[PDB]
RNA sequence: UUGGCGGUACUUUAUAUCCAUCUAGAGGAGCCUGUUCUAUAAUCGAUAAACCCCGCUCUACCUCACCAUCUCUUGCUAAUUCAGCCUAUAUACCGCCAUCUUCAGCAAACCCUAAAAAGGUAUUAAAGUAAGCAAAAGAAUCAAACAUAAAAACGUUAGGUCAAGGUGUAGCCA
């Protein structure tokens, strides 16, 4: 009968069975039948003026018509054709760029962060993922809740970086709220001529120990996979860094830039100490660099070289200037970083 | 709980219309009647049969205006004249609603054997009572 | 490799312009195999057209 | 760090209610009616609270879905190797509901924290804020109130309903 037949939406709603007992507690997939269907285009193959042929052809009104067997028959086969290349199109997807692995969040960018109050756009900044963490709760709504925790870094490799965690029920939503906070706390790391550190930086946050090296140009970046993707975003090229203790992601970003936004620039030495810094590099022989020269008022006083300084030195540095043998691991061929 | 004719919430992100938003309760308190003939006064008869007619005319204006219609339609009754009012989206060109209006009237007009005229009123887009 | 997906670069001797890009301009050192991903027989013929 | 239940039996609490108070009943007899049982060749579903004058505001035929017996094979429609199907799964669902319940919660987007597994109140105020959903309000019972109706989110019971209808999957076509 003509008046039992229901609407698409409640045909739908009832065979994906989406809200049910079963669903909540514990595939069928949608399907629009009208995306391809003309106004006026029927099986029989009629032609209707106005509606799905033109109404003047040639300076001439036109009439009904309907179109032969042969004619209709290359019109459905047509359609079929583009129904099929649709399910096509459906299958084809722009792959996009894997992490530090191929089904981890880690390492992977997501773009800038959104626009600002007054259309503040960040296209310069970019957004990398550093742990993401589905934790349950218990609450009442779902027994045990679901939460998602996502740590991101944004930096626009000229300097300005930061972190922030974003939390939320679902992912997508743990990625605006994270993307959109580290734009609030941008650090700005000082790199010596744009590509390292100025010095050697050793720290320990809480039981994560850093230790970063200053690097010549072309070294690379030898460093913790999470290192290597915050020291892109602030712009740092050359550098090496090992990572010990624990492997708690939080505390080796915030140990990462507390340490970075705490180095003394060279121009800073100068005026602390009120002397030249010079520099002295092996490809350029004895030739000595001045590379900053103290702002105010130059002192005459050299400062005191000890015979023997009193340095607190790392086992693992000096074991390899020792002679000592490193493990196999060390020093392998790896990709550009 | 009552599950007629209720939009139930979702998370926010649902656009309800102002006839969708309102319960059954709230029907001659808020929200009119979609159709008005005669036939339900006291002392009326054929109450059957212009609900019969109406069922119909919806199903028959959905077909014939497929993903056109923001809104449901209202049907006016009035002497043997049949208007119905409808909320239309303005996806198709303009042309083709005039054919569809000189479609629908002459085979509605000649199926219930009564004046029927069709009046569309064409939206850029769905109006949002609210989200819900 | 990038030099075999793309077979209108040419690891020639008078290509300098794409040998350079194998080359460290700071330490004037050929990149081994893994640093450019580069398959071992474009690498040995790198190698040669660079030397 | 949380969530739970354990014996949360403890203090206040219910308000035609747990006991007490009050009135008329049921429990006995006769019938009417539903169910179970027995039982018949002979429906189905509901079947603790939240079934049992329930789907039925309604079964002599019809209704009818049951059983016995006889008959039809393109067998409602414009067309269709199709029509039709009360055939199995309500533990695939839509739809419409019961229940806690006139219970009071459900809380998106932002902001803050010497890091956050989470938390975010102080009024002579100490980090929280500006918006929704329910409640309240409003409207109905044709002055006014009160009362009654209606309303009552999210979850709980894979609660009830494939036999109001539609529908996924599987099954039947002399
Ligand atoms: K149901
Ligand atoms: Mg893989
Ligand atoms: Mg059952
Ligand atoms: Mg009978
Ligand atoms: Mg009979
Ligand atoms: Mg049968
Ligand atoms: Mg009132
Ligand atoms: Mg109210």
């Amino acid at each position: 009968s003509f008046f039992t037949k229901l609407t698409a939406e409640e045909l739908w709603k009832g065979a994906l069975a989406e809200t049910g007992a079963g669903a909540r507690k514990g595939k069928k997939k949608r399907k629009d039948l009208n995306r391809g269907q003309i106004i006026g285009e029927g099986r029989s193959g009629f032609l209707w003026p106005g509606l799905n042929v033109p109404l003047i052809k040639s300076g001439v009104v036109q009439n009904i018509g309907q179109r032969s067997k042969e004619e209709q028959q290359k019109v459905e086969a047509t359609m079929v054709e583009q129904r099929e290349e649709w399910d096509r199109k459906r299958k084809i997807k722009v792959k996009r760029e894997r992490g530090w692995s191929g089904n981890t969040w880690g390492g992977v960018s997501i773009g800038p962060p959104d626009p600002g109050p007054n259309g503040e756009t960040y296209e310069d900044f970019d957004t990398r993922i550093l742990e993401v963490r589905n934790v349950f709760n218990m609450t009442a709504k779902e027994g045990r809740k679901k939460s998602v925790r996502v740590l991101v870094a944004v930096g626009n490799g000229n300097g300005a970086a930061g972190f922030a965690i974003g939390k939320a029920a679902d992912r997508g939503d743990a990625f605006r709220k994270a993307k959109n906070r580290a734009i609030h706390y941008l650090h700005y790391i000082e790199r010596y001529e744009g590509h390292t550190i100025f010095h050697d930086i050793s720290l320990r946050f809480k039981r994560t120990q850093i230790r970063m090296k200053k690097q010549p140009r072309g070294y690379g970046l030898r460093c913790h996979r999470a290192i290597i993707t915050i020291c892109r975003l602030i712009g740092i090229k050359d550098m090496y860094a090992r990572v010990t203790g624990s492997m708690n992601m939080l505390n080796l970003t915030r140990g990462l830039f507390h340490g970075l936004a705490r180095q003394e620039t060279h121009q800073h030495l100068a005026d602390k100490k009120g002397l030249h810094v010079v520099e002295f590099r092996e490809e350029c022989g004895p030739l000595p660099i001045v590379v900053a020269s103290p702002h105010g008022a130059l002192s005459k006083e050299p400062e005191p070289e000890p015979e023997v300084p009193d340095t607190k030195l790392d086992w693992q540095d000096v074991k390899a200037m020792q002679g000592l043998k490193r493990s196999v691991w060390f020093n392998l061929k790896r990709p550009a970083t | 709980k009552n599950r007629a004719a209720r939009v139930r919430v979702a998370k926010g992100n649902k656009p309800v219309s102002y006839e969708e938003a309102h319960a059954p309760h709230y029907i001659a308190h808020r929200k009119g009647w979609l159709s008005l003939h005669t036939g339900n006064l006291d002392g009326e008869d054929h109450a059957a049969e212009r609900t019969l007619e109406d069922v119909f005319l919806r199903k028959f204006m959905m077909g014939t205006f497929p993903g056109c219609l923001a809104d449901q339609i209202v049907l006016k009754r009035r002497a043997n004249q049949v208007d119905i009012c409808a909320l239309v989206l303005r996806q198709l060109p303009a042309h083709k609603f005039y054919f569809l209006v000189g479609y629908s009237e002459t085979l509605l007009s000649h199926f219930y054997k009564c004046p029927v005229r069709l009046h569309l009123q064409t939206v850029p887009s769905k109006v949002v009572y609210k989200y819900i | 490799c990038p030099i075999c997906r793309d077979h209108k670069l040419h690891v020639d001797f008078r290509n300098v312009k794409l040998l350079e890009q194998f080359v460290c301009a700071h330490t004037g050192i050929i990149f081994h195999a893994p640093y450019t991903g580069v398959c071992m027989k474009q690498h040995k013929k790198l190698t040669q057209a660079i030397q």
